[PDB]
């Protein structure tokens, strides 16, 4: 057992980073110069440790992400979290949307595309229309008419 | 064993009594329905326990019911 | 050690719980 | 400073277990 | 690759046989039509030729995967 | 067929089921024919006796097996350099390459390894010669017997005790509290001060001279007259109560002196704990008063009623009690390796791992028949009217909220820990290590450093354990956890986020089957009478959409293999983490832990190699031929538990039908008759007996690689540390 | 595979008139007078040799491809075991099990107004068997697959 | 169903006449013969592809594995005969028991019996050396 008591640095800092750093940027100037099309080219794989050189690395000399709310990390899970969420959002208020205005069980299995775009579009802005459901109660069936088993 | 007995939901459309294949059930006539008949199960010593009746009956939930109780040489369908 | 004393002292002890055993057996059934 | 006793193993694990299956097979068959 | 797909096809293919054997037995079968002829009269000793079957598998898997438990246990043991 | 005498039901049946059932139903003594509630407590109180001499015999046996072919005397003159010995080996079986490889060096023949840990709980103890060791086999035998005769006794006409005795709730309590825990405790503190802490200063104190030896020089002197720090003081004589704190740097393990205040400590709280509730003397609390007063506003009449409910349901009593003991067992497993207690134990790194892994399995065990004895409360003793409004009742009232979101949980879970674990396999794939998801876990690091753990980026929120914990134990405590080769608070890193949400899945989706079994219990939407058929039925039939594994028995049997992948996940992290540790190989665990395929062949492929060599054609057998074949018999196991598990009964009663045939008609053959039918198991049995032999092929397999793995590659290390200031 | 590596297939040698074969010639001890003999012969006649030997050892090449070109070998050798884990859900339960939890979750698309009309059922008896058996099929021969052309195309 | 297998006349002859079916025979001379005849071609698998096959106490250490099969099968046989309770004559309680008992004397005895031909062989050619 050996205590590490700094296990995160800035990654230009770790020299094992430096090791990868330059090993994949050799692997991408040699591809340029008598090579193969790659998905990292040279341009590619600067801007990738362009962006790293500043980022949080372990001793292996790869970027770790800090999910605590700090708002310095806040591209780590932070910003991808409301990116998500409305994103997300958008596709479940895009169903509820077209299921409320369903004909029957046949606009379930094919579907109606002027009626799914519209609730496609009408979900990506889902935060004007939820909210103002959600505090109403507007969101939820009173519980006397929701199925429930015996106890 | 099996226990088969027969609930007050019944609505005598004999759908059980067809089902059974050994023939265990049978309809008696009654006053509670419009039918006027009722599911009994007289010969549930032939019961096999295969729950086609309760397959058959139409009523939520079921007015007909097979509790599955001690085995008898018959009731686990042994041929020998 | 264990001496052959020992060894013989010890089937003594566990004989004596066998029957103990024996009796809460049959009085369980 | 091996010390065992061959004749209990085979008596234990070989002898009264088929005598105790025996006495199994009379509890659970008879009558 | 060649050999392993080929066999996998064949394998999955006679299967599908026996697959279909049932389905002809079940939908298209007739006793009017097989009136102790061979069909029939392999049905009616249908626990003749699957006791046997039976019989002939317990044999086979104990006289060639024993010898492998066999061998692995002999070995084990030096 | 008189058996069984206890199901007329069963004993008609002319089948062998009558055999298997009356084998299974045998211990379930609410259903027997004839049962009363007074004669079921009495026979629980005689049958709770013989459990517990079996458990004296057993401890008896293995005392015995190491006096009499142990190495104990010779182990303890040379703690190193002896491997620990179980019993002895007669296999009329073994050839000469088996004999030679199970006898030691200069060994006189073939013996076991022990990985128990025994060698060093009877040398922490105080046990030094063969002699201790004969003497606590023939008392734990002697023991024994005395429990066989109570059990005996206490069936005898006379002495059946009362129902109100059993349901006297509030005296049993006072009595286990403060003598069963309490007393028990400060008898061992007494055992801890009086023989272990002397002989672990080369002092023998044994019966022969106890009774003229101060285990303190002042003695007893300085505890009536409340000056209690001179068993602290190391100028007046060597101390018997300290509060150092942390671990004995040089042993690795905890201070014996810290041990035996501890164990007087607590004996104290449990020794006050038992004058709490109500007995004969006018004092005390009424159980069923505090439970009737606790009723708030938001869960309607709060917890009346649920002394009668408690009280008289032995399923609800024996699922708390298997529940806490689950805990309690778990925490037994992370604290033996954390702060491990017994002498030179953490060097021995087979054993260590043999038991993290023993209870973790008997923990995860516990864990799911608490669920199931839960379900069958619910079933057989639950009676919503004595129960109204209720906290108990209101669970069942809003159990479709409860499911669902369980439900929600461990699909949060599994989604993205395992879109996690793929997407940095894919990475690896690709060539391209630096775009994993490799996430800090901070939030587990800001445990540690409250702790009193020095890591860089992560802040003392209250100031660090110089403010919270100011006691005597702080300069113990904190050089402990900051030192190198020291088990506490072991260094993590973004490996240890990913197998811990894995683990969080584990825990919640095993919770999501057993809670929905044991809630819907009683009946659902699809079976709402279930609870007329009971705890274990095969199915409702074919009807409503098919029904199989309805029941709340299924949804135990379904949990079971939720919890064997649970804490298989749980003890391949452990074993995993420390092998790493023990081969200083922690940066290829950092490195390769946070994807799939390094679990695969830095785990699982590479330490089956002494295994799976452990019998060959080219180099014979060594020592771990028996994990080898245990390693196969285990996979043999486990893979014939999935023909019972897939291969349903109708199948096999038309195949048998022909094997009825095949007898009756063969001659010499049909002469001989089965006085029972020949019928293919029950469709309960079926899956019965193949998780049982999916869960024995599970355990075997896994022991059989970390006892093997552990014991050729890492089988020792050296347990001192220098501490850290 | 193991038969044809053992037995048959390799180099050889113009020098000796030497045949080397993919794998090459386990010594068996027996006495300690050694017997060579081919790998299949020597080590197939117990299941911990086709452990050892053959499930073991040729796994060497699809467990280290990462990184290189026979890495997507790896990635399905690992996602056929998943696929054939995934089918034992479907063959070792009941749909009994899977409706009444699919019960409490429509309580919550109910209690939400995002309950579909067509309304949610587990599978069939017939259709759970059948979706493990083709999982099972699925991730087992698949397995294989990659066990097998990461194996040859390595070596 | 009737069947060749089930039907020919020296093949039914054959199964009527041995000891089993024999008329006339008693339980234990029933079982005697069975014994006998088992017994002896057992020690043949124990004695040849045992253990011990390649020292010369092999024939006795066959012979000592052939007499615990046998004494383990008259177990099951035996108890088998406490049990039955079944029909008339041959398969009477006692007919099952006297059986059993025959078969282990039979069994034992055939397989002593086939020891000393086996470990006395060379006498029958004795008379030439
Ligand atoms: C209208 C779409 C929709 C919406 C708004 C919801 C909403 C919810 N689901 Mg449900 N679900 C859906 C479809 C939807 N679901 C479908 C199609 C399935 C079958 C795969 C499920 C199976 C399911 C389970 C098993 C569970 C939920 C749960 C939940 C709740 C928690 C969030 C979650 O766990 O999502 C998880 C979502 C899924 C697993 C399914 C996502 C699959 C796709 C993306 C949805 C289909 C989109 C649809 C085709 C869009 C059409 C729009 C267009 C016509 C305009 C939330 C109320 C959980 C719960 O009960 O919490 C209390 C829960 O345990 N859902
Ligand atoms: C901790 C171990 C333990 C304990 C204390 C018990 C205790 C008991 N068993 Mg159980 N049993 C056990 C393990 C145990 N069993 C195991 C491992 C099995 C196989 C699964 C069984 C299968 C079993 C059957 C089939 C029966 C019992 C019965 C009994 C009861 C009477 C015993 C008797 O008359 O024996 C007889 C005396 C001896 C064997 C003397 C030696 C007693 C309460 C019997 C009963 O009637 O319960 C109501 C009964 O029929 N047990
Ligand atoms: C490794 C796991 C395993 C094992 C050992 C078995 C074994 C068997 N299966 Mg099963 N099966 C399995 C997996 C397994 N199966 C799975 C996963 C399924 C689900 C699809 C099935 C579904 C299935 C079907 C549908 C059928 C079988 C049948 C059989 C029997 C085949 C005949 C035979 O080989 O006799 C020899 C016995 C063995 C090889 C078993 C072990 C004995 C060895 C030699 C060691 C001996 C130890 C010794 C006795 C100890 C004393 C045999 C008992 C068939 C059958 O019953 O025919 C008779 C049959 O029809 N199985
Ligand atoms: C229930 C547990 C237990 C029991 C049965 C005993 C029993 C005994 N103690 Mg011990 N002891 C215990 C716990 C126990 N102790 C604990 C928790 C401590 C730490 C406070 C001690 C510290 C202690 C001291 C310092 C001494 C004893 C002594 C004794 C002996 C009393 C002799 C006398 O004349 O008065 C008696 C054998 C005395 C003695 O003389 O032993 C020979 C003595 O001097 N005990
Ligand atoms: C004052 C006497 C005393 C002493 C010397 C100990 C000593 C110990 N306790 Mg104990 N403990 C005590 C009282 C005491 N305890 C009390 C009153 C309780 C509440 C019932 C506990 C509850 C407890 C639990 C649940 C555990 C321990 C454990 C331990 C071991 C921890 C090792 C360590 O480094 O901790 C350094 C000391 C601290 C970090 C301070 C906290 C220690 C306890 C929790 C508080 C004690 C004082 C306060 C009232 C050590 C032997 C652990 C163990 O046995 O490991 C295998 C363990 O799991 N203790
Ligand atoms: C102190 C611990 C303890 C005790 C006293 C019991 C006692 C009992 N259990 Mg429980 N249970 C336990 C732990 C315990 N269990 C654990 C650790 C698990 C998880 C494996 C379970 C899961 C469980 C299930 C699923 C069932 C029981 C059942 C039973 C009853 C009948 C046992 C029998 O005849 O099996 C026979 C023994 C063998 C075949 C071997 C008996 C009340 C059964 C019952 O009848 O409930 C109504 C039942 O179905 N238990
Ligand atoms: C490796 C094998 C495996 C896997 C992945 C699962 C997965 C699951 N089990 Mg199952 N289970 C298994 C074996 C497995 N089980 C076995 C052997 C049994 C004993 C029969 C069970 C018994 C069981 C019970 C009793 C329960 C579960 C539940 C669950 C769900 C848990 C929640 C979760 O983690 O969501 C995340 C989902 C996953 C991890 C599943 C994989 C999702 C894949 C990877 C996405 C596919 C994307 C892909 C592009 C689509 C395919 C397209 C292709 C055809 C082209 C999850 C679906 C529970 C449940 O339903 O919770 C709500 C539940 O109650 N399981
Ligand atoms: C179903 C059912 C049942 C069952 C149940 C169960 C089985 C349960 C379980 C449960 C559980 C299993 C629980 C557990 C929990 C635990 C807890 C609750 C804990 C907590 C703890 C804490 C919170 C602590 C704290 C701390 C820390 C952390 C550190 C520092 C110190 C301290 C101490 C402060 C019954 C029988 C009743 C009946 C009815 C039905
Ligand atoms: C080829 C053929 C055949 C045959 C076959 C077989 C299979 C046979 C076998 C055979 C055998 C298998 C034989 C055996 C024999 C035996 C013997 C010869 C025995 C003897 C014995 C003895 C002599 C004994 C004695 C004794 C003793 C020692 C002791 C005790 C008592 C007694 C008396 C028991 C037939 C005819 C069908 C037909 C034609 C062809
Ligand atoms: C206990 C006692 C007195 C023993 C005396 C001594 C004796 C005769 C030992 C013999 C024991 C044995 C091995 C009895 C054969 C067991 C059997 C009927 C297996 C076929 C079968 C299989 C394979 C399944 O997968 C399955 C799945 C789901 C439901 C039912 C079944 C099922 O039926
Ligand atoms: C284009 C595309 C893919 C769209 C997505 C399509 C949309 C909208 C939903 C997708 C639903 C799908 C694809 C699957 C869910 C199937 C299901 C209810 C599984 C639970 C279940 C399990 C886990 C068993 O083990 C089992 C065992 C024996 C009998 C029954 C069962 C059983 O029922
Ligand atoms: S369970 Fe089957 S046999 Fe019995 S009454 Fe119903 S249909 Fe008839
Ligand atoms: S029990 Fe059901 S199926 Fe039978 S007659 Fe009544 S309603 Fe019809």
């Amino acid at each position: 057992q050996t205590q590490v008591k700094d296990p995160l640095k800035l990654c230009k800092d770790v020299p094992a980073y430096q090791e990868l750093k330059t090993q994949r940027l050799e692997a991408a100037q040699k591809a340029q110069a008598d090579g193969k099309p790659v998905t990292f080219n040279e341009a590619g794989t600067k801007q990738k440790f362009e962006r790293y050189d500043t980022a949080y690395c372990g001793q292996d000399g790869y970027p770790h992400l800090i999910t605590s709310g700090q708002l310095d990390r806040a591209g780590d899970f932070l910003i991808p979290s409301v990116l998500f969420l409305w994103i997300a959002g958008a596709l479940g208020w895009a169903g509820r949307l077209y299921l409320a205005e369903s004909k029957g069980p046949e606009d379930e299995i094919i579907i109606d595309l002027p009626k799914a775009i519209k609730c496609l579009l009408l979900g990506l802005i889902w935060p004007v229309q939820a909210i103002p459901e959600l505090i109403s109660g507007k969101i939820r069936v009173p519980e006397d008419r929701v199925t429930i088993s015996p106890r | 064993s099996h226990s088969v007995k027969i609930y007050d939901t019944c609505i005598g459309c004999t759908q059980c009594v067809r089902a059974c294949p050994l023939d265990v059930l049978e309809m008696v006539p009654w006053d509670g329905n419009k039918a006027g008949t009722i599911a009994s199960s007289p010969r549930t010593e032939d019961c096999v326990g295969c729950k086609r009746c309760e397959t058959a009956c139409p009523t939520d939930f079921l007015s007909i019911r097979v509790y599955l109780g001690a085995e008898t040489t018959r009731s686990m369908g042994l041929a020998y | 050690v264990v001496s052959g004393a020992q060894v013989a002292i010890a089937f003594v002890v566990a004989l004596i719980a066998g029957i103990a055993a024996l009796l809460l057996s049959t009085a369980l059934g | 400073s091996y010390n065992v006793f061959p004749a209990l193993v085979i008596i234990t694990t070989l002898v009264v277990p088929f005598m105790a299956a025996a006495a199994l097979l009379f509890i659970i068959e008879r009558d | 690759s060649l050999f392993t797909h080929h066999m996998w096809i064949g394998g999955f293919l006679i299967v599908g046989a026996g697959a279909h054997a049932a389905i002809f037995m079940v939908r298209d079968y007739d006793p009017v039509t097989n009136q102790n002829n061979l069909l029939d009269r392999v049905l009616r000793h249908r626990d003749a030729i699957i006791s046997h079957l039976n019989w002939v598998t317990l044999f086979l898997g104990f006289h060639s995967f024993g010898l492998y438990v066999h061998n692995d246990t002999m070995q084990a043991l030096g | 067929t008189r058996f069984p005498k206890f199901s007329q039901d069963l004993a008609q049946d002319p089948t062998t089921r009558r055999i298997w059932y009356g084998i299974a139903t045998a211990h379930d003594f609410e259903s027997h024919d004839g049962m009363t509630e007074e004669s079921l407590y009495q026979k629980l109180f005689a049958t709770h006796f013989g459990h517990l001499a079996i458990i004296f015999l057993w401890s008896s046996g293995n005392l015995f097996h190491i006096a009499w072919q142990g190495n104990f005397e010779q182990w303890v003159s040379n703690p190193t350099g002896v491997v620990p010995i179980a019993h002895a080996i007669w296999d009329p079986h073994f050839g000469k390459g088996a004999v030679e490889a199970f006898t030691p060096e200069g060994g006189a023949g073939p013996v076991n390894a022990a990985y128990s840990g025994l060698y060093y709980l009877y040398y922490t103890l105080g046990m030094r010669f063969n002699s201790d060791l004969y003497q606590g086999s023939i008392f734990l035998m002697v023991l024994a017997t005395v429990f066989l005769i109570a059990g005996w006794l206490h069936l005898q006409p006379r002495f059946r005790p009362s129902l109100a005795w059993f349901k006297n709730a509030e005296s049993r309590l006072n009595h286990h509290l403060s003598a069963l825990f309490g007393v028990s405790s400060l008898a061992f503190a007494g055992h801890m001060i009086h023989v272990a802490i002397p002989a672990a200063r080369g002092q023998r104190v044994d019966w022969s001279n106890f009774l003229n030896t101060l285990p303190h020089p002042a003695g007893l002197a300085p505890f009536f007259t409340g000056n209690w720090g001179v068993y602290a003081d190391p100028q007046a004589g060597p101390p018997i109560l300290t509060f150092i704190g942390g671990l004995n740097p040089a042993t690795g393990t905890l201070w014996l002196t810290d041990i035996a205040h501890h164990h007087l400590a607590i004996a104290v709280i449990f020794i006050i704990a038992g004058h709490m509730y109500r007995t004969n003397f006018g004092i005390g609390h009424s159980i069923k008063e505090i439970l009737d007063a606790h009723k708030g506003p938001l869960t309607g009449e709060g917890h009346r009623g649920l002394y009668d409910t408690i009280n008289n349901s032995l399923h609800f009593q024996l699922g708390l009690a298997l529940a806490s003991l689950g805990v309690v067992t778990s925490l037994v497993a992370q604290h033996t390796y954390a702060l491990p207690a017994y002498f030179y134990m953490p060097q021995d790194h087979t054993t260590m791992a043999a038991l993290y892994t023993h209870h973790q399995y008997i923990a995860g065990f516990l864990m799911v028949g608490a669920f199931a004895h839960g379900a069958i409360f619910f079933v057989r003793d639950y009676d919503p009217k004595a129960n109204e409004n209720n906290v108990l009742a209101r669970m069942l009232e809003h159990k479709e909220a409860l499911i669902s979101h369980l439900s929600w949980v461990s699909l949060f879970l599994g989604f993205h820990t395992l879109g996690l674990y793929v997407h940095n396999d894919v990475m690896l794939a690709f060539g391209r290590p630096e775009d994993q998801l490799l996430i800090e876990p901070v939030f587990a690091q800001f445990v540690q450093v409250q702790s009193g753990k020095i890591i860089e980026g992560i802040p003392a929120l209250f100031g660090g354990p110089g403010v919270t914990a100011p006691g005597e134990f702080l300069t113990g405590w904190l050089g402990s956890v900051n030192a190198n080769n020291s088990p506490i608070f072991l260094p993590i890193g973004p490996g240890d986020f990913l197998v811990h949400h894995a683990i969080a899945l584990g825990l919640h989706t095993t919770t999501l089957i057993l809670v929905k079994g044991a809630l819907d219990a009683r009946g659902s939407k699809l079976m709402p009478d279930k609870k007329d058929f009971g705890f274990a039925f095969p199915c409702d039939g074919p009807g409503r959409g098919g029904t199989c594994d309805i029941s709340a028995w299924d949804a135990f049997y379904l949990a079971v293999f939720w919890m064997l992948n649970t804490i298989g996940w749980v003890t391949f992290y452990w074993h995993w983490k420390w092998i790493s540790i023990w081969g200083d190989n922690v940066a290829q665990f950092n490195a390769s832990s946070t994807y799939l395929m390094g679990w695969l062949r830095d785990y699982l492929w590479a330490n089956s190699a002494p295994l799976i060599g452990g019998y060959s054609p080219s180099g014979g057998t060594n020592a771990l031929s028996v994990w080898a074949w245990m390693f196969l018999f285990g996979h043999l196991v486990w893979a014939t538990g999935f023909m019972f598990l897939i291969a349903w009964r109708g199948y096999w009663q038309e195949l048998i039908e022909t094997l009825v045939w095949a007898h009756e008609r063969t001659p010499l053959a049909n002469l001989v008759r089965w006085k029972d039918k020949p019928v293919a198991m029950s469709i309960v049995q079926g899956r019965l007996v193949g998780l049982a032999h999916f869960t024995i092929g599970y355990i075997l397999t896994y022991a059989a690689f970390l006892i093997a793995s552990t014991a050729a590659l890492y089988p020792n290390g050296p347990a001192a540390f220098t501490p850290a200031i | 595979s193991w038969k044809m590596q053992s037995d048959v297939w390799g180099t050889v040698d113009r020098s000796t008139g030497a045949v080397n074969h993919i794998i090459g010639n386990t010594d068996v001890l027996l006495g300690g007078q050694t017997v060579a003999l081919s790998q299949y012969a020597a080590s197939s006649i117990n299941i911990n040799g086709w452990l050892r030997d053959f499930l073991w050892a040729q796994s060497s090449a699809v467990i280290n491809s990462y990184g290189g070109p026979l890495s997507a070998y790896g990635l399905m050798f690992l996602g056929a075991h998943f696929i054939w884990a995934f089918s034992l859900m479907f063959l070792f339960s009941g749909r009994g099990y899977w409706q009444e939890l699919i019960e409490s979750i429509v309580w919550a698309h109910n209690k939400l107004k995002v309950a579909p009309a067509i309304q949610p059922r587990a599978l069939s008896i017939t259709q759970g068997r059948a979706v493990g058996v083709a999982h099972y099929l699925l991730g087992g021969i698949a397995t294989t697959w990659a066990f097998f052309l990461a194996r040859f195309l390595a070596l | 169903l009737l069947t060749p297998v089930n039907n020919s006349t020296a093949i039914r002859w054959f199964i009527d006449n041995l000891p089993i079916n024999r008329v006339g025979m008693d339980e234990f001379t029933r079982g005697l013969e069975i014994g006998m005849a088992h017994g002896y071609w057992l020690i043949g698998p124990f004695a040849l592809l045992g253990p011990l096959r390649n020292t010369e106490l092999g024939l006795v250490a066959g012979l000592v594995s052939t007499i615990g099969l046998l004494l383990i099968s008259t177990i099951g046989l035996s108890g088998y005969a406490s049990l039955v309770e079944d029909v008339p004559t041959e398969f009477d309680r006692k007919g099952w028991s006297r059986l059993a008992g025959g078969f282990l004397v039979g069994g034992v005895g055939g397989a002593i019996f086939a020891f000393a031909i086996l470990q006395f062989f060379p006498l029958v050619s004795a008379i030439a050396r």
